């Protein structure tokens, strides 16, 4: 079975400029057999070039295919905004199609550090017997972040679960939200809840706390 | 050309799905049609292919033994079946079909897959359909505020603010699944601190499995 390796697996680059991604195949593709197609979040995929180097008319033709073999190259001669997105390579040279992981081309941007808020669980929530504490990290670049969650200075660890939205259209920033989640009777056995940050925009992690 | 997919579907951990693709324009027979996969958070992943016409079929190993393909000429419909099914199998599941090369859809076979269904989520779960709760989370000159829409099953939930009137400073998150079986999101929203007492927020949920429909009013203290 044939591996397509696309690497990197994200590319950061501003509006307007050039892009080329790599597909490196671990065998030869039969016949040059290889297609890219560009796929956007709650998106079908839409095919780009196939051939190696042939594109369907309606595709953009600031997207060229290149190479042979096993190296193949996509260019977008300029980035426009609609091109930030996944382009993922595909062989189907073979009877067996196979795609490679993907490289994500995101827009660069100066580096933002994370606006901090911690939410405590609302007394509605308590009621019901359970506390889920937030903690928003908002509007920060580059995508890397780290938190952690502390209960009186304890590192906690399984309890706590976090998502990061897509990359925004308007400032280019991501957003994280963690929430941690204990019973109710566990909550009332402690004071300090902090939730303490990493991330590159910041030289020293930062921390913010309530008191139950 | 249009592929339309079968809608979205929940089942057991063990069973079996069926998932279907009705094509409606140009030479259904003829022409190659694949089903690929994409987990969440994933790459796009195929599985295999049939051709109507000489019922020649190609299963990716990883599958071969659990899947079957096939194309039902007289209606159309292209069909993927996956038995033994596991969580990780969770997925949107996509029916393509290989493009041609002139104007019309009755040209030359280019291999590569010109055309792509919506998709169909298949969710493997033991959980049972059940409505989020919706807690405010309180603000405290910028401020965030929000809420937490909590223990629904299954995916999707949609949030607006302000019936839509309000976008600007919204993140709304992809849910995370819980050790329970059930999603959890929540949505936020920064805004100027001096509005707190002027402006009114109200985060509107809508999970329409179990029609739980919630407008709430998201306040200080």
């Amino acid at each position: 079975e044939i591996v397509l390796t696309q690497s990197p697996g994200t590319q950061s680059l501003s509006p307007g400029e050039r892009a080329t991604l790599s597909c490196r195949a671990s065998q030869s593709v039969g016949n040059n057999k290889l297609a890219w197609y560009q796929q956007r979040p709650g998106q079908a995929p839409r095919l780009l070039i196939y051939g190696a180097s042939s594109r369907p008319s309606g595709v953009a033709d600031r997207f060229s295919g290149s190479g042979s073999g096993t190296d193949f190259t996509l260019t977008i001669s300029r980035l426009e905004p609609e091109d930030f997105a996944v382009y993922y390579c595909q062989q189907y040279g073979q009877s067996l199609s196979t795609f490679g992981q993907g490289t994500k081309v995101e827009v660069k941007r100066t580096v933002a550090a994370p606006s901090v808020f911690i939410f405590p669980p609302s007394d509605e929530q308590l009621k019901s017997g359970t506390a889920s504490v937030v903690c928003l990290l908002n509007n920060f670049y580059p995508r890397e972040a780290k938190v952690q969650w502390k209960v009186d200075n304890a590192l906690q660890s399984g309890n706590s679960q976090e998502s990061v939205t897509e990359q925004d259209s308007k400032d280019s920033t991501y957003s994280l939200s963690s929430t941690l989640t204990l019973s109710k009777a566990d909550y009332e056995k402690h004071k300090v809840y902090a939730c303490e940050v990493t991330h590159q925009g910041l030289s020293s992690p930062v921390t913010k706390s309530f008191n139950r | 050309v249009q592929l339309v997919q079968s809608g979205a579907e929940v089942k057991r951990p063990g069973s079996s799905v069926t998932v279907s693709c009705k094509a409606s324009g140009g030479s259904f027979s003829t022409y190659a049609l694949s089903w690929v996969r994409q987990a969440p958070g994933r790459g796009l992943e195929w599985m295999g292919g049939v051709i109507p016409l000489l019922t020649i079929t190609n299963y990716a190993p990883r599958f071969q033994g659990r899947i079957t393909i096939t194309a039902d000429r007289s209606t159309s419909t292209a069909y993927l079946e996956l038995n033994s099914l596991r969580p990780e199998d969770t997925a949107v599941y996509y029916c393509a079909r290989e493009g041609t090369t002139g104007w019309g859809w009755l040209g030359k076979p280019i291999g590569a897959f010109a055309h792509w269904g919506q998709g169909t989520l298949v969710t493997v779960s033991s959980a049972s359909t059940k409505g989020p709760s919706v807690f405010p989370l309180a603000p405290s000159g910028t401020a965030a505020l929000g809420c937490l829409v909590k223990d629904y099953f299954p995916e999707p939930v949609t949030v607006s603010w302000n019936s839509g009137a309000l976008t600007s400073g919204v993140h709304t998150f992809p849910a995370v699944l819980q050790s329970s079986g059930l999603y959890s999101l929540s949505s936020v929203v920064t805004v100027p601190s001096s509005s707190l007492g002027t402006q009114t927020y109200i985060c509107n949920v809508n999970h329409k499995p179990s029609n739980t429909k919630v407008d709430k009013k998201v306040e200080p203290k």
